């Protein structure tokens, strides 16, 4: 793990030492070339995990991540490579600084093998993000969404830390193999009723669980195109694997405990597929479709089925790629007409078409259209669901049918009909952006051509 | 004479500049003489 | 190089962190037995000092 | 002032705290903290204004009280012990009012409520020499006597304290008053891991005295006194930005800063006490600690305040000012948490 | 705790007992910190004080980081001889009494018996 | 003057080099199991004298 | 700075160095009343550094390589616009008085470090004590409002009591025809757009309260300009003048060096005219704020500290 | 009024460069980050990256799982064993509770 760690570290260096007129390229190309080299992780050849140190192992569902992240910076890069042309230099490498440290600091989250670590690197991912947004976040509102971002992350985190410290007085290591081996089942007392509170509402937070969720359409919004990518590709993702991460050791009280958050998934993604449908922001709109896929995979994650855990490493990895480019095709709207409006630019099918075929595959990927792994995580999550429960096909009806209506609506008053002919300032296309929505749609075809990396721990 | 008034920086500091460089190359070489002397008495307590 | 490596690697992971986990439970135990009855190097609260006092011949003879 | 007042009165303020670590008998403790005390009055008032007048004052009656208190236990327990140091079986009621004066005199809640206003009106590196080297001593001698406290009193304190302390930081916009807010709490963090492991209070001192020296340092850059006035510090000192956020962060206790070492380490320390709903009433209080901090560094550097018109004969100027100790405490306080198993014993 | 300890040398940095320690290895990665915090403490010293950031005072540079690695190496040196001697005491305490120490006969998975939660 | 305008394009591979040299001295750290294994539990050849670097 | 605690002890004291020319003077008087010759002729022929009157490029013209800044850099003010137009909206008069009044606060901390440093006088031409009388003239003219009265009255409250009243101060009384007169003979055509309202408003504020406040605490030589355009009976005044009041005669040793030290922090001198009073005349934003300032930083010898700037022909940075 | 910068206007950018690919102002930088974004993410992680996973072997045990799993069969199959016992573990081995 060290040979990704060690050259994203000195990225740094090459972003502060480069030339003004050659940072971006440099930072990009050994980025794109960090990305190559943690492709080596997917080389599982057996059953066993690859524990490369005492601090740092990998795993079939850790590996899907760190790609992810490595993959994700330099997509970063290209999308926020074009708001910052009139900005400082020093601010410019910054921001990429910050860029290169969430990277960093994600990478060595998925990969710890000790949950203090874990929880030391999840704030420290909690520090650079609140900086991007609230350093270069837009309107007004992003310090109020920066706010509730980082608070409710901390309130959710601060008995996280409680929790990991009385598991660690207890059993003596809290390393993951050790637990994992030896694991005891809990008595069901309220005492342990409320560890299980303490060790799961952090990662319920940052999900984000219905009722709870409130940070995420502002902080989404308000917050950079860098920023957006990284929240709604990495950083629920984490919440997810620390939900799986620290699942194993509370047998069996999550059986029952794990009732009023399968009910709250649930009814809130049918909640914010609503307001997806009524929604008159697309950034926002986005936003409140990562609540309902996430919705989709805490609800697996709180079933615990093996179907359900492939289907939410699935969902994991699909939804993130999806989200990502959903918002770098909203940031190019954003970047013409200078607002972030539904309803604004309508028939952009008309000026922008290969960016409408981009939508349309963006779009397709988002209402799960098969044979792509969306369809595969959200289908297989539907399977582990109704083996729980068979009335539980209703409301995945309803989640099913609002997320095409709202994936088809945004395509419909996006880019068909009538053109917005005022709109003069409607520059063609850059290279660029096209560039970063082909890195975006090729990875998403071919893990739909091989589905067996993604699979996750289970299968 | 670029500036109107002469900084306090125009010449280096020549006394702060020796007395760090020799502080510097005293302390490197004070630390590889009592690293060497601890190994040395680490491998006479122990035997080794 | 091949699964043996990191399988013996993990064999050695996994010692490692159980003889710490081990040691951690056995810290605790010393640390409280010495903290309930000190008799141990540690938790040795302070005393007077023996060697403060007078042992000569004084003034009045019932010392 | 002549530099023979300057160099007995600053001789004098060393003193005291040296005499009270390294003195055994209890009077001589006693009488290091009048050192400390008188030692101090001058220069706080040394600015001659009616605040610094009432500041030096209402610090001179408080202090004055709590070390008649502190009297009083020491002779209580010399009729009781004949001797000059609690040594096992002194009175309850003595060791707590020997608690009961050291917190007024560290100015932990409920004793806390001079602290603000004593910081307020007397100038920055007053309230630094106040802030950080006036709380070694009581610490001391609390240090000294941590097995025979009364562990139900000193977590009332410590709780109290920590809620005051943020309260008052979530209420007040001047620089010095949050300075002394932060204090509060961090005393209240020091005196809750007292009785469990003093090396914890220790280490959370160290740590508290080398993030709050260079942010005291930050602010006598400019002698900023409020908000607003931090907050136009990117035009006059546009390289401090980031280490002022980075304090202010280490403050909070937000990993991966050093700061929340002391913070992370003595919340371990009350678990393996079995005290979790003590830690977890202190760390809800630290993000509200936290709050107050982020709304800082917002106002100085995230966003950027407008700025004044002659700030650019200020930009015209050159400044000498940042010492060389500045960016030392700076790192140390910044970016030592790797270094956290050296750190602690 | 281990101020009390018998044979407690008063205010002594290193006592003849952690000249049994083995040294630092004097590349390892506690003293490459130190010295990267030496080196980025006076990186940002020429910052704050508007000088060239790198090519500006390098004898202040390199005395920053022969100090921090200086003080590091040494204050290394004591925490591991306060490590050390923490173990030690540990240990012979638990020599010492050993019927408070109880060695536990841990049973193979075929005696006891596990309590099964289906999960369905 | 090609080493000097772009000395910063070894940065990275450096970086790299020295992961790797770092995954090597953390495998050779970990060796207390070294063909001990009850799995993998075989017997030398006589041209070799350790199962894996 | 070399001057310290440390260079006091081993003896660097002012009453040591003082002698009987060691005294401020600042010359006085109308817009345009044979001031600039008066104090030229006085500072040469007693000794003594001649000052001239702070302008708007004063800070630019003693800080970098000397030469006038550009505007948006020196304050953003221009006289000529407030010549012809000193009722504007966006703000010009109260920037201007503001500006020249932090300048001429530089200018009297620049002369109390050479008094306090060399021991040598210093004539300045209208200091920070005569700028209160614009301020006033602008106020009761309708040019500024209020609260900009009140921000400078704010900023001189927190500058002013801190440093050390002239020794002496000359007035140049010109009637307000006479100096109409001159204006027209100057032939500056903004200049020739100026009131005489605000000619009589600046020579009653003078009349009403510079000369009575500074004749409680230093010596007060009110000249016709016949007594004047002669600048050796001035001069003989001064020789024998008594300076027997004052907070002068009450300065020691180490209240020289407390003030030399305040005089010498520039940045402490001008700290209090950075007050976050957001008054609409002088706040700017953040974002003129920072291009201003990143111009500011690229200008040639600016982005370093002096010394350090590479292309302006510094050498041994590496050593320093 | 407070002395505030007007809003900035975004020029068209094509105008002045044509072939501009989003990247920088001038064409140089422009079109080598083009290509260098191309080439490093495209040319040798989109290829070499994909078929190095394509090449991973035995990936997780697919392949050795199901030979292992044809080899047992035959074995059981010609040995008239049952192709999966009720119990995993031998009972031999298991020691009950006596109530
Ligand atoms: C690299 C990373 C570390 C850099 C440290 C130094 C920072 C610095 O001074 O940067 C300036 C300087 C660049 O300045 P410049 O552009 O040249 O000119 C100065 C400007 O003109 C100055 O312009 P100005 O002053 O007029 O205005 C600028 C001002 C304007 O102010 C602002 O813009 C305000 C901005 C506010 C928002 C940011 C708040 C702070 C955020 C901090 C990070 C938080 C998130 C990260 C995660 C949590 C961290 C706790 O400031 C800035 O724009 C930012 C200044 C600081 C930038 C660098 C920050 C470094 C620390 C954070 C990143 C690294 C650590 C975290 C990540 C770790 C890995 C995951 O940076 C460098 O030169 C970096 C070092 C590059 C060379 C490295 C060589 C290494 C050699 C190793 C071998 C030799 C030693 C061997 C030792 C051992 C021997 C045994
Ligand atoms: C260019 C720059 C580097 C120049 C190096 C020149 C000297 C050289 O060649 O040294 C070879 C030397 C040979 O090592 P060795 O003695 O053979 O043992 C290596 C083994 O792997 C044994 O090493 P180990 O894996 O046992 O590590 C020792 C141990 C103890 O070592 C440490 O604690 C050092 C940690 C350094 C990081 O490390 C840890 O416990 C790792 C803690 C990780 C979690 C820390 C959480 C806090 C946040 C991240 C770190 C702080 C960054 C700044 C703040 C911003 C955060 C976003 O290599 C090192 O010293 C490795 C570290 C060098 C890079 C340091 C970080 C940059
Ligand atoms: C983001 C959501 C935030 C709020 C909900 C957080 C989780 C709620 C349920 C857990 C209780 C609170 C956290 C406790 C962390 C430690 C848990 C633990 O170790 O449990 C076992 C322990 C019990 O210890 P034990 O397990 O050693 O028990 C010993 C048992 N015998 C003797 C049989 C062996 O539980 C506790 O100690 C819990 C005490 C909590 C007291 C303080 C609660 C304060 C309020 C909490 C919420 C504050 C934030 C929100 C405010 C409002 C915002 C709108
Ligand atoms: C938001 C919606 C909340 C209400 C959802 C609907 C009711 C759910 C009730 C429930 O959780 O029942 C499960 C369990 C039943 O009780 P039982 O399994 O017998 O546990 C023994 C307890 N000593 O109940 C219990 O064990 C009692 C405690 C359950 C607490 C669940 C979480 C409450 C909300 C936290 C936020
Ligand atoms: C844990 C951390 C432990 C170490 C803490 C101290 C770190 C080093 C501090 C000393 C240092 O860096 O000094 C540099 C300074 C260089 O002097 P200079 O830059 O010329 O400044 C004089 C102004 N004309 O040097 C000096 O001023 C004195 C040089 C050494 C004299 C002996
Ligand atoms: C064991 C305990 C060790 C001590 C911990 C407590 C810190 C004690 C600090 C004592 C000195 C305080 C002092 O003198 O403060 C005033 C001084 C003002 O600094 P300044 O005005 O910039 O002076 C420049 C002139 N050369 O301020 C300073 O010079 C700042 C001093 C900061 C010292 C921080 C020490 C951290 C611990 C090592
Ligand atoms: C510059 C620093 C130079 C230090 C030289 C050596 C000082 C010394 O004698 O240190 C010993 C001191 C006390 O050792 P000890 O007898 O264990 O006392 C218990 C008190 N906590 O040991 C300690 O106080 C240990 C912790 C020292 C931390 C220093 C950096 C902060
Ligand atoms: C792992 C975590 C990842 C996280 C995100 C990473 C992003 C960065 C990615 C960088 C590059 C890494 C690429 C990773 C996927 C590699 C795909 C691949 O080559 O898979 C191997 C596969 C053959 O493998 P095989 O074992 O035969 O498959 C299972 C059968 N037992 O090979 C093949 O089958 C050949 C594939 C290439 C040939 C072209 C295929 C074109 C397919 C067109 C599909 C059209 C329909 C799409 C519909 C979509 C609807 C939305
Ligand atoms: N509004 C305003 N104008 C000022 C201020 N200070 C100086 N001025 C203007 C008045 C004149 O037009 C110009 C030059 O000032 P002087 O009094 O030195 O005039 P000048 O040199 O023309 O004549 P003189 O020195 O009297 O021979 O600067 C001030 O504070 N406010
Ligand atoms: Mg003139």
């Amino acid at each position: 793990m060290l040979k990704i760690i060690l050259p994203s570290l000195m990225l740094l260096p090459l972003t502060w030492l480069s030339s003004p007129k050659k940072t971006w390229t440099n930072v990009t190309s050994y980025s794109f070339l960090i990305s190559l080299t943690s492709l080596t992780l997917l080389w599982q050849t057996d059953e066993n995990y690859k524990n490369f140190s005492n601090m740092f192992s990998s795993d079939p569902l850790s590996t899907p991540l760190i790609i992810l992240t490595a993959w994700l910076l330099p997509l970063m890069l290209m999308a926020s490579q074009n708001h910052l042309k009139k900005d400082n230099n020093v601010l410019q490498k910054l921001y990429i600084s910050m860029l290169i440290s969430l990277q960093i600091l994600l990478i060595m989250t998925f990969s710890a093998t000790e949950l203090i670590m874990f929880y030391i690197l999840f704030e420290a991912t909690l520090i650079p993000t609140l900086i991007i947004i609230t350093r270069w976040g837009n309107q007004t509102e992003r310090l109020n969404a920066g706010i509730y971002f980082l608070f409710y992350t901390l309130i959710g985190s601060i008995p996280l830390l409680i929790a990991l410290i009385l598991i660690q007085n207890h059993v003596g290591t809290l390393n993951l193999m050790i637990l994992s081996f030896t694991t005891h089942t809990l008595d069901a007392s309220w005492s342990n009723n409320l560890l299980w509170l303490a060790c799961m509402m952090a990662f319920l937070i940052k999900m984000p669980l219905y009722g709870v969720h409130l940070w995420l359409p502002k902080a989404h919004v308000e917050a950079p195109i860098a920023g957006s990518m990284i929240l709604a590709a990495i950083l629920l993702k984490l919440g997810s694997y620390g939900m799986i991460r620290i699942s194993i050791i509370l047998d069996p009280l999550t059986k029952y405990m794990a009732y009023p958050f399968i009910l709250l998934s649930l009814w809130g993604m049918i909640m914010t597929s609503s307001i997806c449908l009524r929604q008159t922001d697309l950034k926002s709109l986005i936003a409140y479709s990562s609540v309902s896929h996430m919705a989709l995979v805490i609800a697996s994650i709180m079933i615990q089925t093996p179907w359900s855990f492939m289907g939410a490493t699935m969902l994991m990895i699909a939804h993130g790629l999806t989200s990502s480019l959903l918002f770098c095709l909203a940031n190019s709207n954003y970047e013409r007409i200078h607002s972030r409006t539904m309803i604004m630019a309508r028939g952009l099918q008309m000026v922008f078409p290969l960016m409408a075929t981009w939508w349309l595959m963006a779009s397709l990927a988002n209402l799960a259209l098969p044979p792509s792994i969306n369809l595969m995580g959200e289908l297989f999550i539907t399977m582990s669901l109704f083996s729980w429960s068979n009335f539980t096909i209703i409301l995945m009806g309803i989640n099913i049918i609002i997320t095409g209506m709202y994936s088809m609506y945004m395509i419909i008053t996006t880019q068909r009909g009538k053109l917005t002919n005022h709109m003069i300032n409607l520059q063609p296309s850059h290279t660029r952006e096209l560039t970063l929505m082909a890195l975006h749609m090729i990875p998403l075809i071919l893990l739909t051509t091989s589905p067996k990396l993604i699979t996750g721990l289970t299968m | 004479k670029f500036y109107v008034r002469e900084p306090v920086n125009a010449k280096p500091n020549w006394l702060a500049v020796g007395l760090s460089v020799g502080a510097s190359v005293f302390m490197w070489i004070y630390l590889i003489q009592t690293h060497n002397e601890d190994v040395l008495e680490y491998k006479r307590r122990n035997g080794l | 190089d091949g699964p043996e490596k990191n399988y013996e690697k993990t064999l050695a992971i996994l010692q490692i962190e159980s003889e710490k986990a081990e040691l951690r439970l056995k810290e605790q135990e010393v640390r409280r037995l010495m903290r309930a009855r000190g008799d141990g190097p540690w938790y040795q609260f302070p005393t007077p000092e023996k060697e403060f006092i007078d042992h000569s011949p004084k003034a009045t003879p019932d010392n | 002032m002549n530099p023979i007042t300057l160099a007995i009165i600053y001789f004098t303020i060393f003193l005291g705290p040296v005499i009270t670590m390294s003195s055994t008998n209890l009077m001589l403790m006693w009488v290091g903290l009048e050192f400390s005390l008188l030692a101090i009055i001058p220069m706080l008032i040394n600015k001659k204004n009616p605040r610094s007048t009432e500041a030096a004052t209402k610090y001179f009656v408080t202090q004055a009280t709590a070390s008649m208190i502190i009297l009083l236990a020491i002779v209580l327990n010399y009729k009781q012990l004949g001797t000059w140091m609690f040594q096992q079986q002194t009175n309850g009621l003595i060791l707590n009012m020997t608690l009961m004066a050291l917190s007024m005199k560290l100015g932990l809640a409920p004793f806390h409520f001079w602290l603000p206003e004593v910081t307020q009106g007397i100038p920055l590196h007053m309230g630094l020499i106040l802030l950080t080297w006036q709380k070694i001593a009581p610490l001391s001698i609390l240090i000294q006597i941590y097995p025979l406290l009364n562990s139900t009193i000193i977590l009332m304190l410590a709780i109290t304290s920590i809620f005051m302390g943020a309260w008052g930081g979530l209420n007040q916009t001047q620089m010095r008053k949050i300075m002394a807010y932060s204090s509060i709490a961090h005393m209240g963090w020091m005196l809750a891991i007292l009785p469990y492991n003093p090396s914890l209070t220790l280490l959370n001192l160290m740590i508290y005295i080398i993030l709050t020296a260079p942010m005291f340092m930050a602010l006598m850059l400019n002698n900023s006194m409020t908000i607003n006035s931090i907050s136009l510090l990117w035009n006059k000192t546009p390289a401090m930005l980031t280490m002022i956020s980075l304090m202010l962060l280490s403050l909070g206790g937000l990993p991966p800063l050093t700061g929340f070492l002391p913070k992370w380490i003595i919340i371990t320390e009350l678990m393996k006490n079995n005290c979790l709903i003590m830690a977890t009433l202190m760390a809800m209080m630290a993000l509200l600690n936290l709050f107050f901090y982020t709304r800082l560094i917002y106002s100085t550097s995230l966003t950027m305040f407008p700025t004044n018109n002659n700030s650019k004969m200020m930009t015209h100027q050159t400044k000498t000012k940042p010492n060389l100790m500045f960016s030392t405490l700076a790192i140390m306080s910044t970016m030592t948490l790797p270094l956290a198993p050296q750190l602690i014993t | 705790m281990m101020n009390g300890r018998p044979g407690h040398e008063p205010l002594k940095f290193l006592p003849d007992e952690a000249r049994s320690l083995p040294p630092p290895k004097l590349n390892d990665p506690r003293l490459v910190y130190m010295g990267l915090l030496g080196y980025c403490t006076g990186l940002m010293d020429n910052m704050l004080r508007m000088r060239p950031v790198m090519r500006a005072g390098l004898h202040r540079q390199l005395l920053f980081v022969t100090s921090f690695v200086f003080a590091g190496y040494f204050y290394l040196k004591r925490q591991n001889y306060l490590y050390a001697v923490k173990d030690h005491d540990m240990f012979g305490y638990i020599k010492l009494h050993p019927e408070d120490f109880p060695e536990k006969e841990k049973k193979t998975y075929a005696e006891i018996l596990e309590p099964f939660h289906p999960v369905r | 003057q090609l080493l000097r305008e772009h000395w910063v394009h070894i940065l990275v591979p450096a970086g790299f080099v020295f992961g790797c040299y770092l995954d090597r001295k953390d495998d050779e750290k970990l060796t207390a199991f070294r063909n001990k294994s009850m799995l993998f539990q075989r017997e030398l050849r006589p041209n070799e004298e350790v199962t894996w670097k | 700075l070399r001057y310290g605690l440390l260079a006091a002890i081993l003896g660097d004291k002012t009453t040591k160095k003082l002698h009987e020319y060691s005294r401020v003077i600042t010359v006085d008087g109308n817009i345009c009343s044979g001031k600039n010759k008066l104090a030229k002729e006085i500072a040469q022929q007693l000794g003594m550094k001649h000052y001239p009157e702070a302008g708007i490029q004063y800070s630019s013209t003693t800080t970098g390589d000397g030469r006038p800044l550009d505007i948006e850099f020196s304050g953003s003010c221009s006289l000529e616009k407030f010549y012809d137009d000193p009722k504007s909206n966006d703000g010009n008069s109260y920037r201007l008085q503001s500006w020249l009044y932090a300048s001429r606060l530089l200018q009297y901390a620049d002369a109390l470090e050479h008094l306090l440093s060399t021991g040598q006088g210093v004539v300045l031409e209208r200091s920070i004590y005569s700028d209160f009388v614009f301020l006033e003239a602008m106020y009761n003219q309708g040019y500024i409002r209020k609260q900009c009265v009140d921000h400078y009255n704010e900023i001189k409250r927190l500058t002013l009591p801190e440093y050390l009243p002239p020794h002496a101060v000359i007035y140049i009384d010109v009637p307000v025809p006479e100096v109409q007169s001159r204006i027209q003979k100057k032939g500056d055509p903004h200049e020739m757009k100026v009131t005489s309202a605000y000619l009589q408003d600046i020579e009653n504020a003078y009349k009403k309260t510079f000369l009575p406040k500074m004749s409680e605490m230093c010596e007060v030589l009110v000249y016709d300009s016949w007594e004047a355009e002669d600048p050796t009976k001035v001069v003989e005044d001064i020789e024998y003048l008594k300076y027997n009041k004052g907070p002068w005669l009450k300065q020691d040793d180490w209240t020289f060096h407390y003030l030399r030290m305040l005089v010498q922090d520039k940045t402490e001198v001008l700290n209090y005219t950075t007050i976050p009073v957001y008054l609409p005349e002088i706040t700017i934003g953040a974002h003129q704020g920072s291009r201003i300032y990143n111009s500011f930083r690229e200008l040639p010898g600016r982005k370093y500290a002096p010394g350090y700037n590479a292309e302006v022909g510094d050498k041994w940075i590496w050593l320093k | 009024q407070w002395q505030e910068d007007p809003e900035p206007e975004d020029e068209n950018v094509y105008a002045k460069n044509p072939d501009f690919h989003g990247y920088d102002s001038d064409p140089v930088v422009d079109v080598w980050n083009m290509r260098a974004v191309f080439f490093f993410g495209f040319s040798i992680v989109l290829v070499f990256g994909t078929t190095f996973v394509a090449y991973v072997p035995d990936y997780r045990m697919q392949e050795w799982a199901r030979r292992e799993a044809e080899r047992l069969v035959k074995y059981r199959e010609v040995n008239g064993l049952p192709i999966m016992e009720s119990n995993y573990f031998d009972p031999s081995k298991i020691q009950l509770p006596e109530d």
